[PDB]
């Protein structure tokens, strides 16, 4: 749905979709997101059909020394 | 962007986007080179908007060129 | 590459990729022209064609064939096949393929992709037709459908059975 | 001069080139005329973009029936060449209603007389099925009623009727070049042929567990294949059930009998008594006591 990303969508598949089935514990999408790069996420997140969890690096800014990582752990 | 990508990018949005026959992606495949698929996808539906902004139910190559040539340099 | 892309990307399909691979590749080959083993352009095109044609979106196919650039203003039985294919496809007509098929076999069978894909591809269509014809409910003589489809019941049968 | 296209063409660019609709009333007439030329052109599409822009604004006008009607007539004529009859009559119905207001019933009936006619001309409609009665429909002077009577004929539909009803109705009834372009009535008749047959299948549908192809063709007054088509039609439409057995020349009408049924059927058999024993009961003792005596 962003045309021509096959190699890269394969690259993600190679990064994730395959290693989910078959090892990297994390994969780095590099570039402007929301550009189709975020579409990369959902598109594959759709295709992968593993329970999807997005985060923002902006989700945890809460001023507390405190809760924080808990669900970051528990989620 | 390699042109097959655009070719696929263009063959992505104008697929679902009511167009005017003027709208030519293989015209743009030469017009569009070395850009960002999002913006490219934007230019696609930028023209998706512009004809609608012109109330054109048929999105032109103009509408594209509107999108394109306005977005060739947003400057 | 784009060709070899589609060369994979026809097998696994994703014509859209393959075709677009074929597109810019042929676009190259179109421009590569004489450098390219000459007709290999249109071969890619034929694949590029059949890509869309196995994709079965035939305006572009035509639009391709219509565009003389795409056409390289070059025509062939395979082209005409690809058209007729698409036509027979649009026809969904058992015969029309085999019509086009038999005749155009050269520049048709010659392309293993088509030779592989489209044949079976067409065969599914036939079933799909049969499938549509089997929508009329059962206990019904094959010959009906045979007659309907205009095919040998036997010729129908295995395929018919096959489903 | 006989110039048409360029005539259209010089006029074809108005909405765009010309007014931002600084004055529609002016503009829309050209739009109309363009739409009119679009007919002379034969392309509604010119009209279309025009058309689908304009009318709400006539509605948003201190609404101008003329601007409606004219358009609405174009809108008609659009739909005419189009030949999509719900939609046709749908448009009709719209400013038709406006012309209860605007026209009399009378002069405005033929619209209706054609409207539901179109509705019937359309292979059917669901809204049509609501549009069925309207209210004063069978506008309570003309007939105008055989129209709805056909709409009524639906529930009983037979298709021994067809040539009969054909013969039965064509003052304008089957016989309409009038506001519909059946040049022969086929664009009614043919279109309506199936239409009845089509609907005939519906009541056919309900009335059959099983039937011979013959009894169909008997009632359908059709050849097998026609039937088979109409079969395969609603088969391929899925709109019905059946059995195709030509070897039987018989349609089991296809009860989908695996619903497990006596799931609920017995549950209903329960419900029966749940109704019954419960309904029948609660009054009983109550009854002779309610009287006492």
């Amino acid at each position: 749905d962003v045309g021509g990303l096959d190699m890269q969508k394969q690259e993600i598949r190679e990064a994730v979709e395959l290693p989910l089935v078959q090892p990297p514990r994390g994969v780095l999408l590099y570039g402007p997101p929301g550009t189709g790069k975020t579409m990369l996420v959902k598109a594959v997140a759709n295709s992968t059909k593993a329970a999807f969890i997005r985060v923002n690096g902006s989700e945890f800014v809460h001023k507390y020394l405190g809760e924080g990582p808990r669900m970051v752990r528990d989620v | 962007r390699d042109r097959r990508e655009r070719r696929l990018i263009f063959g992505t949005i104008a697929s679902k986007m009511s167009l005017a026959p003027e709208a030519d992606l293989d015209s743009l495949i030469i017009r569009n080179d070395s850009l960002s698929g999002a913006v490219i996808a934007a230019i696609m539906q930028e023209a998706g908007l512009r004809a609608v902004r012109k109330n054109r139910y048929v999105i032109l190559q103009s509408d594209l060129e509107e999108a394109y040539a306005t977005q060739v340099k947003t400057d | 590459l784009d060709l070899m892309s589609g060369i994979l990307h026809c097998e696994d399909k994703d014509y859209k990729t393959a075709f677009s691979y074929f597109f810019e590749s042929f676009e190259s080959y179109h421009n590569l022209t004489t450098h390219n083993s000459y007709e290999k352009a249109c071969q890619v095109l034929k694949y590029m064609l059949l890509s869309k044609i196995m994709l079965n979106l035939i305006d572009d196919v035509k639009n391709i064939l219509n565009a003389k650039y795409t056409k390289e203003t070059y025509q062939s039985r395979g082209i005409d096949a690809m058209k007729a294919v698409a036509e027979a496809y649009n026809n969904r007509s058992l015969l029309d393929f085999n019509t086009a098929l038999k005749q155009y076999e050269k520049e048709l069978m010659g392309d293993e992709l088509t030779r592989s894909h489209f044949n079976a591809l067409y065969d599914t269509l036939l079933e799909s037709n049969l499938c549509k014809i089997i929508e009329p409910f059962e206990c019904v003589e094959i010959s009906h459908i045979s007659k309907i489809i205009g095919l040998d019941t036997q010729q129908v049968e295995g395929k018919l059975s096959q489903m | 001069e006989g110039k048409i296209d360029e005539a259209a063409d010089i006029l074809c660019e108005l909405q765009v080139e010309t007014y931002g609709s600084m004055e529609m009333s002016e503009k829309i007439q050209f739009i109309l005329e363009q739409m009119e030329l679009s007919i002379l052109k034969g392309d509604y599409s010119q009209a279309t973009v025009l058309s689908r822009k304009i009318l709400k604004k006539t509605f948003k006008n201190p609404k101008y029936e003329s601007l409606k009607l004219e358009y609405y007539n174009l809108l008609v004529k659009i739909s005419l060449h189009k030949r999509e009859y719900l939609e046709v009559a749908q448009y009709l119905q719209e400013i038709y209603q406006t012309d209860a207001i605007k026209s009399d019933e009378a002069k405005w009936k033929p619209v209706l007389s054609h409207i539901v006619y179109f509705l019937v001309l359309s292979p059917y409609g669901n809204l049509q099925n609501d549009l069925i009665h309207k209210i004063q429909n069978d506008n309570n002077l003309k007939k105008l009623e055989s129209q709805e009577s056909l709409v009524k004929l639906f529930t009983t539909n037979e298709l021994m009727r067809w040539p009969i009803v054909q013969k039965t109705y064509e003052p304008v009834l089957n016989e309409d070049d009038l506001a519909f372009g059946g040049e022969a009535n086929k664009h009614h008749w043919e279109d309506l042929q199936k239409r009845v047959i089509e609907h005939n299948l519906r009541v056919i549908s309900e009335y059959y567990s099983r039937i011979t192809l013959l009894r169909l063709n008997e009632l359908l007054d059709l050849t097998e294949s026609q039937t088979e088509t109409y079969i395969s039609d609603l088969v391929n439409q899925g709109i019905i059930y059946a059995k195709v057995n030509r070897p039987a020349k018989i349609v089991n009408f296809e009860k989908p009998k695996n619903s497990s049924q006596l799931l609920n059927e017995w549950s209903h058999n329960v419900d029966e008594l749940l109704e019954h024993i419960e309904t029948i009961g609660h009054l009983i003792t109550k009854e002779e006591i309610m009287h006492g005596l």
